[PDB]
């Protein structure tokens, strides 16, 4: 204080409601309600979301606002000798935009592709394509798509390459697309919220109103009822088996923001008495209502294909990148009027993931803007440094083999690292920092404290919520791979090297902050587990 | 159930100090929020001071800042309003309140406990019989009463066969008056009634350790 | 600071009739953060009405509440006797907390005329060398009531103390003590004292008085 403020609440409820929607909420929420009894899977996935993910959600928002500081200054400001989780997180969030970055671009790249009255990927008679290229998706590996063919022949090249040893020559119309979109980021970002806040007005609603026009080209589609039926479908037989739980722990987890660092940057800049309690629910109701909607957008042109382009339902309905790159234009190509909805669909695809880089990058810059106020009076020079560094090493991803490189952050990058990080933000809440301090800090700011249930949840669901997800996510781990390809010894390990680098601060600071400290180790855990608000009175 | 307990109120000269107790009992005193709200002897109510359940965040009127501490022990359930340089716009009573919720108000309050701050002396009570004029019977009933001049402070029991006789009895507030109350009571009970029984007005006075008794007779 | 202003100040009614008290706020304030206190006489305040409409616990259905911004209101639909009491207003809007000025709400009933009674000093106070008249005024109403010393037929209008009880919570009725006191030199230099009181009941004043036998 003085700290700048969001010059309207409504910039803060859309950075953040453009956080947490991103491109996860369209190709992962929707395969996993057809991988797991339809409709049933919204009971786990509710449960999920009311006792981990929202509770998570809230904490980290109410914690953001109150402490009006960034992740680094925040948690050494709440338990010092956890200062180490402020650092965790700001690596995972730098790490992060090192390749996530890179989807925008394919979909300013599609973007790009589709001014044009003949879509590329149409086709199977191109300089590109291969003897075996089927008209669309089949169950043989050996035999792809035409869409399939284009987005790995043609906008990736990535049959040029080896392995992840074996990059080979840097695409330079990628690359272009990479720039743009830190450019964009860059005149999004330099200013701060004042203008990042406004931005967030057209990269927040656009999708809806694209998620609209889809949603209605797609219901009126033949067989979009059919497909409906794949989405929805109850089974609850499904709900028996652990799997089901641990996919919608772990859906409710990535989906909703919480403990990167970016819910708590961006509560920093709330009024001190503003109601994060209802800013959190109105928030995280948004982010699943959206990953709902959307999957009647995909199914209902998921079902099209079956029914009229006479597909298996299994071969179509899929998750992650090969839904939005490949499935979904292959069906917009077939029909009328094709160039606008890949136009729109292209378009949304980008400011799906603009908002959530938006707010890993915020995390970063706030949180080292107040540790240092060095680069803090230097913001416009800072970022462009940073994106700078962003752009250069994001050149990688841009090369023939740069999937491979892209597939192996998006693995080890923040995968297992947050889960760790935030399990300590847990317990550094509840159990050090006490939750009687936390719901007198959040009665002190929106008038009243949390419910019992508030406080069960991060003290005892949250951590075994945190853990559950670590421990399958341990047990079902295999060595990384991407189709047919298997990634090197070294390249595992060097992605444990990423994955621990960042977590290792919880503990190094934590063993470095106790070798500056005077006293005897029961008078020096209570001197940096006593939070700076009391110190000073 | 829940319980709420001032003590402490009394005497003071101006520029002094004195320290305030609540004590709370039948719920979780941990758990909320506590103030202290006072009542002028003009029956207005104003807000004093606001402590947090784990007493980290406390709010003052800008009339009692600097002046006025509140504080909270958690461990023996117990709210603490220490005063200091007091003056006699002080004067009050003192309510211990509970209010954890902002959005649902003062759901307790205490009895309250009686700060005065004067420079008046304490001075114990005459307290003189009233007894009726020469004749003239009657009437139905008979009044009697009971005139309870010249104390101070604040406040003096009275009451009527030791609270025997309760019906037909006004008990008149104290008015102050150049730094002293005077107070008076009127009890009326059927002609047949007195003086062929005893009718004594008891007052109680004890910041002045005074306990009187007078029978009424018709001299 | 937030001030609250309550009108009426004082409001008297007929058991049955329906009451209305209003709190006007200096600033804006929120309507969860608005409530009503009752506090009968000899008592603390009781929560009674919190975020505008809210009934407390064991407030009867006859109270409701409404409101926003800068004016809110107090409504009784049939109003009961046990009723009678102060009304308080609050905000926790914004510190310093404010209390409203008060609304004491009183029981209108049919007029009664004072029971005038006179007393000449007591023995025990004359030996002091002081010398208090009394006239008690008893169980009147309305509660406007004008009481008159006279020596000889002079009236005397220094030196009094008047007290008023609160309103009965039985017949509900007012009660007035007026005391004149003297040196008793002054006392004795003079026979005949009186004590009148106007009331509306009479135009005729009421009058009690006594000479020295
Ligand atoms: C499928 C999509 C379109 C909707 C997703 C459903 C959720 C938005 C719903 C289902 C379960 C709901 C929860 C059901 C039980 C409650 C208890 C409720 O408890 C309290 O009132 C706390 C006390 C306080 O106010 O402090 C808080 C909201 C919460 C967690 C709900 C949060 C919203 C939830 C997650
Ligand atoms: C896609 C179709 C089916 C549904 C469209 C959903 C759209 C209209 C919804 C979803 C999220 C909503 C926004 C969420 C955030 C706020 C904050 C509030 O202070 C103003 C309204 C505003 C800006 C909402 C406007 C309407 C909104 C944009
Ligand atoms: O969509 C195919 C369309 O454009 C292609 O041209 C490329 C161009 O060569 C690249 O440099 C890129 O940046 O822009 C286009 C992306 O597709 C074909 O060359 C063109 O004939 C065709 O219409
Ligand atoms: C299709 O039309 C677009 C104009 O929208 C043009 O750019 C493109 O070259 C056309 N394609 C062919 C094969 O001519
Ligand atoms: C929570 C967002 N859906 C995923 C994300 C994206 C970028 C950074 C952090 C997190
Ligand atoms: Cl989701
Ligand atoms: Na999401
Ligand atoms: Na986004």
């Amino acid at each position: 204080d003085e700290r700048e403020t969001w010059s309207g609440k409504v910039d803060f409820l859309l950075s953040v409601i453009g956080f947490a929607v991103d491109l996860a909420n369209v190709w992962r929420f929707p395969y996993l309600c057809y991988k797991n009894g339809g409709g049933a899977f919204l009971v786990p996935y509710g449960i999920m979301l009311a006792v981990g993910g929202i509770p998570l959600f809230y904490m980290e928002l109410a914690l953001g606002q109150h402490n009006r500081k960034g992740a680094i200054t925040c948690w050494g400001r709440l338990v010092p000798l956890f200062k180490g989780i402020g650092y965790a997180v700001v690596l995972i969030a730098f790490y992060v935009d090192f390749y996530y970055n890179v989807i925008i671009a394919w979909s300013l790249r599609f973007f790009f592709a589709s001014f044009t009255n003949s879509l590329p990927w149409t086709s199977c008679n191109n300089i590109w394509n291969t003897p075996n290229c089927r008209p669309f998706e089949g169950h043989v590996e050996g035999f792809q798509s035409a869409a399939s063919e284009y987005f790995n022949r043609y906008i990736l090249e990535l049959n040029r390459s080896e392995g992840i040893h074996d990059l080979g020559a840097i695409k330079w119309d990628m690359a272009l697309c990479l720039l743009i979109v830190y450019l964009i980021c860059y005149f999004s970002l330099w200013k701060g919220i004042s203008t990042s806040g406004k931005v967030v007005w057209f990269t927040a609603l656009f999708p809806y109103a694209v998620l609209l026009i889809l949603l209605i080209r797609g219901l009126t589609l033949p067989g979009s009822f059919l497909g409906i039926q794949y989405y929805l479908t109850p089974n609850f037989s499904a709900i028996y088996k652990a799997e089901v739980w641990v996919d919608a722990a772990t859906q409710v987890f990535f989906s909703l923001g919480p403990g990167f660092g970016v819910l708590l940057a961006y509560a920093s800049y709330n009024k001190y008495h503003n109601n994060v309690y209802k800013d959190a629910l109105l928030t995280s109701f948004i982010n699943s209502a959206t990953s709902f909607i959307a999957g009647f957008v995909i199914f209902s042109v998921l079902g099209y294909m079956a029914h009229t382009l006479g597909v298996r339902i299994e071969d179509v309905a899929t998750e992650g990148p090969g839904l939005v790159f490949v499935v979904y234009p292959a069906a917009i190509a077939t029909m009328p009027a094709s160039t606008f909805w890949a136009l729109i669909f292209f378009m949304m695809l980008a400011t799906l993931g603009l908002d959530s880089s938006f707010g890993g990058s915020e995390a970063i810059i706030t949180a080292l803007s107040d540790e240092f106020p060095k680069i803090k009076r230097n913001r416009e020079l800072f970022v462009a440094g940073l994106f700078s560094l962003y752009f250069v090493v994001g050149l990688a991803s841009c090369t023939q083999g740069g999937f491979y490189f892209f597939h192996l952050l998006d693995r080890y990058a923040a995968g297992y690292s947050i889960l760790v990080a935030v399990f300590f933000e847990a317990i550094a809440v509840s159990w050090i920092y006490g939750t009687n301090r936390f719901s007198e800090d959040i009665r002190d700011m929106i008038g009243f404290p949390p419910g019992r249930y508030w406080q069960v949840c991060w003290r005892f669901v949250a951590p075994i919520f945190l853990l559950f997800i670590t421990v399958y996510g341990l047990i079902g781990y295999e060595p990384l791979t991407y189709a047919d390809y298997v990634y090197p010894s070294w390249a595992n390990a060097l992605g444990w090297c990423i994955a621990g680098s960042s977590v290792v601060m919880i503990p190094a600071v934590a063993i470095f902050k106790l070798l500056s400290t005077p006293g005897s180790l029961r008078q020096r855990f209570t001197i940096l587990t006593t939070p700076w608000r009391d110190q000073q009175l | 159930e829940v319980q709420l307990v001032e003590s402490g109120g009394g005497l003071v000269k101006p520029g002094g100090s004195l320290k305030l107790s609540c004590a709370a009992s039948g719920f979780t005193f941990s758990s909320y929020a506590m103030s202290w709200v006072r009542q002028s002897p003009e029956k207005r109510l104003e807000w004093v001071a606001e402590i947090s359940s784990g007493g980290r965040y406390i709010y003052y009127s800008d009339t009692v800042t600097g002046r006025f501490t509140i504080s909270r022990d958690n461990a023996r359930n117990i709210l603490h309003l220490e005063m200091s340089s007091l003056r006699s716009e002080d004067t009050a009573m003192y309510y211990c309140a509970r209010g954890e919720v902002r959005q649902r108000g003062f759901d307790y309050w205490g009895q309250g406990t009686t700060l005065t701050v004067s420079s008046a002396k304490t001075t114990a009570p005459s307290v003189y019989p009233l007894a009726p004029v020469c004749g003239d019977t009657t009437g139905s009933s008979v009044t009697l009463g009971c005139l309870v001049k010249g104390y101070f402070p604040e406040p003096v029991t009275l009451t009527w066969n030791s609270g025997s006789l309760s019906s037909g009895v006004h008990t008149f507030p104290a008015v102050l008056q150049s730094d002293l109350y005077t107070l008076s009571s009127s009890v009326t009970v059927t002609s047949s009634t007195w003086p062929s029984q005893s009718i004594t007005c008891n007052v109680a006075h004890p910041a002045s350790s005074t306990k009187v008794d007078k029978k009424i007779e018709p001299r | 600071e937030n001030v609250l202003t309550q009108s009426p100040a004082i409001m008297s009614t007929s058991p049955g009739e329906k009451v209305t008290m209003t709190c006007r706020a200096s600033s804006s304030v929120g309507s969860s953060y608005l409530h009503w206190y009752q506090q009968k006489s000899g008592a603390s305040p009781k929560l009674w009405i919190y975020s505008t409409s809210n009934l407390a616990s064991g407030v009867p259905a006859r109270f409701s509440g409404s409101g926003s911004g800068t004016s809110y209101s107090l409504t009784i639909s049939s109003v009961e006797a046990e009723d009678a009491a102060t009304y308080y207003c609050q905000q926790f809007s914004g510190y310093p907390l404010t209390f409203g000025s008060g609304t004491k709400l009183e029981m209108k009933r049919a007029d009664a005329a004072p029971t005038v009674s006179i007393f000449p000093p007591s023995s025990e106070q004359l030996t002091s060398g002081g010398a208090s008249v009394v006239c008690f005024l008893n169980n009147f109403y309305p509660k406007d009531i004008n009481v008159k010393w006279k020596i000889e037929g002079s009236e005397r209008q220094n030196g009094v103390l008047n007290s008023w009880t609160d309103q009965d919570s039985k017949d509900s009725t007012y009660s007035m003590s007026s005391t004149l006191t003297l040196t008793k030199d002054e006392y004795e230099r003079h026979n005949s004292y009186t004590c009148e009181a106007t009331h509306k009941t009479s135009t005729s004043p009421i009058v009690k008085s006594f000479n020295r036998n």
